[PDB]
């Protein structure tokens, strides 16, 4: 978290100083540091329901990893942005990170919706 | 090789013989069924593997090996509905297809179903995945390695081999783009004025 | 060291040889092939409450697509267009050689007709597959439809 | 022999016997009765069919809980005319004493425990 | 309107069974049958008692 | 009421008056017709 | 997003609609009974002598005619189950469109088959969506 | 679905669908062919330190000591109120076709499927040692999918059983009656046909 | 299916190049230069031109009776 915060930084502290999506950003017009820091810097951490991605084969997440393997870019780590673009298993590792919202808006819905009737 | 389990049962019962000489043998399990046991997994699971990639037995069997420190067993799998991906065998940290094979390819003389039954590609599910080691390019290939990928990109799908620099959007873009690209208007088919 | 394109005919050629609907057409080939047949011999045998009286299937086999025009007609063949068109059943015809057991005497095996099976597009069961492109066209059939 | 059925009718409208046992002795009657008259084993096949298909997979099915009096009155209605045409077949006139009353009952709405599922 | 029916007949039965001197345990079963009918005619879905269905299967 | 019998790409033609068993064309066994555009001018505005 | 109408009147995204509507002239049980297609003259449930202006006299509208609204495309009158009716096609009350194709058969069992198939323009306007390959 | 339970007391309970209740390891191993506790023992493992975890389960069935009082016992719960014999065959019947028909429905069979029921048990006793993990219901290894091949013939064994039911009914009709003998007037094609 | 009379951005008359562009480009030249010569520099015109499918080949095949 602190080297994804660290490159962050190091991202708008090159960037220039006035550019639409800085003005966007620094506005409040549908942008935020984060948006920023993905799409220049690096992605950063991708957890699933919390945690490294750790759903896979045995104590490896991905058949493209050694046994046993605890390294950063093994566990749903992307070092890469999306101006850099994501190598294949960054990309896998993403999509699993971003596939809870998907349900998670479905089921907050209807929860939401029985809670405000009662 | 592999020893019955009624067999052993025997054997140690009928016959005077070490509990402990079968207790570290290898479990040999078939389609989920306990078969037998075996001297050592690795070894009985490597000449499976090579019997079916010299033809002798048939490419759908998939063996796997497990040797968990408290457990090792092999499991043997040839039923029908296992989703299995193919692989190009690397041996050695070098590739079984060559040169050779990819010109054959451009020229046409054999195919990928030529390939795979010479052994150069063979399909594994994902119980034999569990003990392969896989590179995503020839640059990333190590003698440790044990399988290398046809097509990196080939992880997608239809829909999702749609999208341009996919690698540059957002998940949730790319599932939308999948989910709405199937509403998009165009030629269905070229018969569509005949068809009803 | 293969490079780009030299993994790329790998994976057209697998795409060639092999549609991209391969695994609905190879269950239905399989089913074709030997599980006609296997759910005929897990039947077995057909034994009645009478004890003289007995029947034994021994094969199955399936005929080229077809329908009934008639009430006795000869099951002219049709295409899946003509099937799409008026509302029919692309269905092939079932023949099963059951010889009937009477007064226990084998007698002479006889095949009857047990029913019509739709099959799928492009599989072994239909001429359709193995059909020129210029073919397909004169038929009515889209070429490039994987079925 | 059809007295022996009759009573085995009687029987089994007593409650005193469950399901199982009743489809047993019924298909060794009928047996019987194929060997008799194949009139009376069809009806017999009828009776059976419909018990089975009011009985199969009951809660009960031939435990020591007794049969719900609705459900042997449904059945007993669904069966009635195959009932009279039994008794038509032989007269006892113990046995044909208390089917004599008993008619068909035409219902709308049947209390099936089996559905179509199962 | 079927269930209503099926209650109607099946009480005109009862009564035919009553009035033409029927043994008294098929009268409690041809009662417990119309107290089933009614019982289902309110609340079909209740628990312990299995729901009428049509001819189609359908509840 | 003109029609067409469907045999290729419009096989001949077909008048209601022809009388056959169900509907086929006198030329070929081909179960299946189709009505023709009938022969008035029809104004089509260019948007 | 906002589209170029100059593009759009040069046929940019235009596109065609087509619904098909298809009956079965169905035999029961009973003394030759069919449902025989014709054009309807004075049974019950008649729609108004207005809605039959296009159909042919063989009962099913030709092709490349308008169809508005309410139109009937083929003309069936039907016996009672337990003296004629009207089973005709309404075309659907909102969709409007041209009579594309009109195609007879026989059944397998013996009964006429037509389906009429009817083609709606679409010009793109406010309120179209449109969606880029990227999920936008 | 045949479901086996480890209850607080390291006694292991065995249930399936017809049969109400818990049946106990031992017993059903019991009813299926083994004679001796010694024998259940060495089926279920061969290491002493899993093997030790039996002994409740085969104290809780020290009661059954040959075949017929773990048959009867089943027959108990299968079906209450017949005699002794017909309780017997009836737990026969339920054992033989109810229990683990894949591995055969056949009386020979039945020692073969008490093997793997062993096994089974070992898995359990493996999880509860803490040597492995619970099987994960989401891993490709554990899933399989089925496509028109497995649905189908599974659609042609229903149909062809209702075909042969309705043949042979005719078939005896026409046989008490009286009919001709020909089949090809008795075939009632339709109800494939229609069935599919 | 069929190439548009005029260029959707700007209405320009595309559809009598397609037969020679067409032709040259089949023919082993590449398709920038006969772009050039042709008469098309705004590439709002080459993308209608590059990016033709030319359906209506294979639809005659398919021709509603009517
Ligand atoms: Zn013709
Ligand atoms: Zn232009």
């Amino acid at each position: 978290d602190k080297l994804r915060k660290v490159a962050g930084e190091i991202a708008t502290k090159y960037l220039d100083p006035f550019n639409n999506v800085y003005i966007m950003a620094i506005t409040g017009a549908r942008g935020s540091e984060l948006n920023i820091t993905q799409m220049t810097a690096l992605l950063g951490q991708q957890s699933v329901r919390g945690e490294r991605i750790r759903r896979g084969y045995r104590e490896r997440t991905l058949s493209l990893f050694k046994y046993g393997d605890i390294a950063p870019e093994a566990r749903g780590f992307v070092k890469n942005s999306f101006m850099r673009g994501l190598s294949p298993y960054e990309m896998f590792f993403h999509a699993a990170g971003g596939r809870e919202g998907l349900v998670d808006t479905a089921v907050k819905t209807s929860q939401s919706g029985y809670m405000q009737r009662r | 090789g592999v020893v019955s389990v009624e067999d052993v049962i025997r054997r140690i019962s009928e016959q005077n013989e070490d509990v402990e000489k079968y207790m570290s043998w290898s479990k040999v399990y078939l389609n989920g069924r306990l078969l037998g046991y075996y001297e050592d997994g690795k070894e009985l699971a490597k000449k499976i593997r090579e019997s079916r990639r010299q033809g002798k037995l048939s490419d759908e069997v998939n063996v796997a090996y497990i040797a968990t420190d408290y457990l090792n067993e092999v499991h043997i799998n040839c039923d029908a509905g296992r989703v299995r991906r193919p692989l190009i065998i690397v041996n050695n940290g070098t590739p079984l297809v060559d040169t050779e094979d990819i010109k054959k390819l451009k020229n046409g003389e054999i195919t990928f179903d030529d390939l795979v039954k010479q052994g150069k590609i063979e399909f594994i599910d994902a119980e034999e995945e569990e003990n392969a080691y896989v590179a995503l390019n020839p640059q990333d290939l190590t003698p440790d390695h044990t399988h290398l990928e046809i097509w990196p990109s080939a992880i997608l799908g239809i829909i999702a081999s749609i999208i341009p620099y996919p690698e540059h959007n957002q998940s949730p873009r790319n599932t939308y783009q999948s989910a709405m690209a199937k509403q998009s208007l165009g030629l269905y088919a070229s018969n569509y004025q005949i068809r009803t | 060291m293969l490079d780009t394109e030299s993994r790329w005919a790998i994976a057209e050629s697998f795409f060639k040889t092999r549609g991209l609907v391969r695994q609905h057409l190879d269950s239905f080939n399989d089913f074709l092939r030997n599980k006609l047949q296997q759910v005929i011999y897990e039947q077995g045998e057909i034994v009645t409450e009478v004890p003289g009286l007995k029947i034994k299937l021994g094969k199955i086999r399936y005929e080229k697509p077809s329908i009934r025009e008639t009430d006795k007609g000869p099951m002219r063949e049709i295409t899946p267009m003509e099937a799409r068109l008026r509302n029919l059943t692309y269905s092939s015809p079932i023949f099963l050689s059951m010889i009937p057991v009477e007064n226990n005497i084998e007698g002479e095996p006889i095949e009857i007709y047990i029913g019509d099976l739709p099959i799928m597009l492009k599989s072994v069961a239909d001429p359709t597959s193995n059909l020129p492109i210029d073919k397909l066209i004169e038929i009515g059939e889209d070429p490039k439809d994987p079925g | 022999y059809e007295t022996h059925v009759l009573d085995d009718l009687m029987e089994f409208y007593e409650g005193v016997i469950g399901y199982p046992e009743i489809d047993l002795r019924l298909a060794g009657e009928e047996a019987w009765l194929k060997g008799v008259n194949p009139e009376l084993a069809e009806a017999v096949k009828k009776i059976i069919k419909t018990i089975r298909r009011y009985l199969e997979g009951s809660p009960y099915d031939g435990s020591e809980k007794p049969i719900p009096r609705y459900i042997i009155a449904e059945i007993f209605s669904q069966i009635a005319p195959e009932v009279q045409l039994l008794v038509n077949a032989l007269d006892t006139e113990g046995k044909y004493g208390f089917l004599k009353h008993i008619k068909k009952l035409n219902l709308n709405s049947l209390a099936m425990l089996s559905k179509n599922y199962n | 309107t079927h269930k209503l029916v099926d209650i109607i007949r099946l009480n005109e039965r009862l009564k035919e069974s009553i009035e033409a001197g029927a043994p008294q345990l098929i009268i409690e079963d041809l009662w417990d049958l119309l107290q089933y009918h009614v019982a289902t005619y309110f609340d079909n879905e209740i628990p312990g008692l299995p729901p009428a269905k049509h001819r189609s299967g359908r509840p | 009421a003109k029609y067409r019998c469907g045999k290729c790409w419009k096989e001949l033609d077909d008048d209601q008056l022809k009388t056959l068993p169900g509907v086929r064309c006198p030329y070929c066994g081909y179960r299946i017709i189709y009505m023709v555009r009938k022969p008035t001018v029809k104004i089509v505005k260019a948007i | 997003i906002i589209m170029n109408k100059s593009s759009i009147e040069r046929g940019m995204y235009r596109s065609t609609f087509f619904r098909l509507y298809s009956t079965e002239e169905v035999k029961y049980p009973g003394g030759q009974e069919d449902k025989i297609i014709t054009p309807e003259a004075g049974v019950k449930g008649y729609k108004g002598k207005d809605y039959y202006r296009l159909l042919e006299d063989n009962g099913v509208v030709s092709p490349e005619v308008e169809v508005k609204g309410g139109d009937v495309l083929i003309g069936k009158v039907s016996p009672p189950r337990f003296a004629k009716r009207d089973t005709s096609i309404v075309t659907r009350h909102g969709e409007n469109g041209i009579v594309d194709l009109v195609l007879i058969t026989e059944t397998l069992e013996g009964n006429k088959l037509v389906k009429v198939r009817v083609r709606d323009l679409r010009i793109p306007e406010i309120g179209d969506k449109f969606a880029t390959r990227h999920g936008q | 679905q045949v479901m086996i339970e480890r209850l607080k007391d390291s006694t292991i309970q065995i249930s399936f669908a017809t049969v109400p209740g818990r049946i106990p390891f031992a017993i059903i191993m019991r009813a299926l062919g083994f004679v001796t506790d010694r024998d259940i023992v060495y089926a279920v493992s061969l290491d002493p330190q899993i093997q030790n975890e039996l002994l409740p389960s085969l104290e809780q069935a020290s009661s059954i000591t040959s075949a017929e009082e773990a048959l009867d016992f089943i027959g108990n719960r299968v079906a209450i109120g017949q005699k002794r014999e017909n309780r017997i065959q009836k737990a026969e019947q339920v054992i033989d076709k109810y229990f683990l028909p894949h591995l055969g429905t056949s009386p020979e069979d039945r020692k073969k499927k008490g093997y793997y029921l062993a096994s089974a048990v070992n898995k359990i006793l493996e999880l509860y040692l803490g040597r492995r993990e619970p099987d994960d219901k989401d891993h490709y290894a554990n899933k399989r999918v089925r496509l028109a091949g497995d649905l189908f013939t599974s659609l042609f064994r229903v149909a062809f059983k209702a075909f042969v039911k309705d043949l042979v009914y005719q078939l005896e009709k026409s046989k008490v009656r009286g009919r001709r003998l020909s089949l090809t007037a008795l075939v009632r094609a339709d109800i494939i046909t229609e069935r599919i | 299916m069929i190439i548009p009379i005029r260029c959707f951005t700007c209405g320009a008359v595309v559809a009598d190049k397609w037969e020679p562009f067409s032709n040259r480009v089949m023919g082993g030249e590449d398709p920038e230069k006969v772009l050039t010569e042709l008469g098309v520099n705004r590439y709002c015109c080459r993308r209608m031109l590059l990016s033709h499918v030319n359906i209506i080949r294979e639809i005659i095949h398919y021709t509603r009776p009517i």
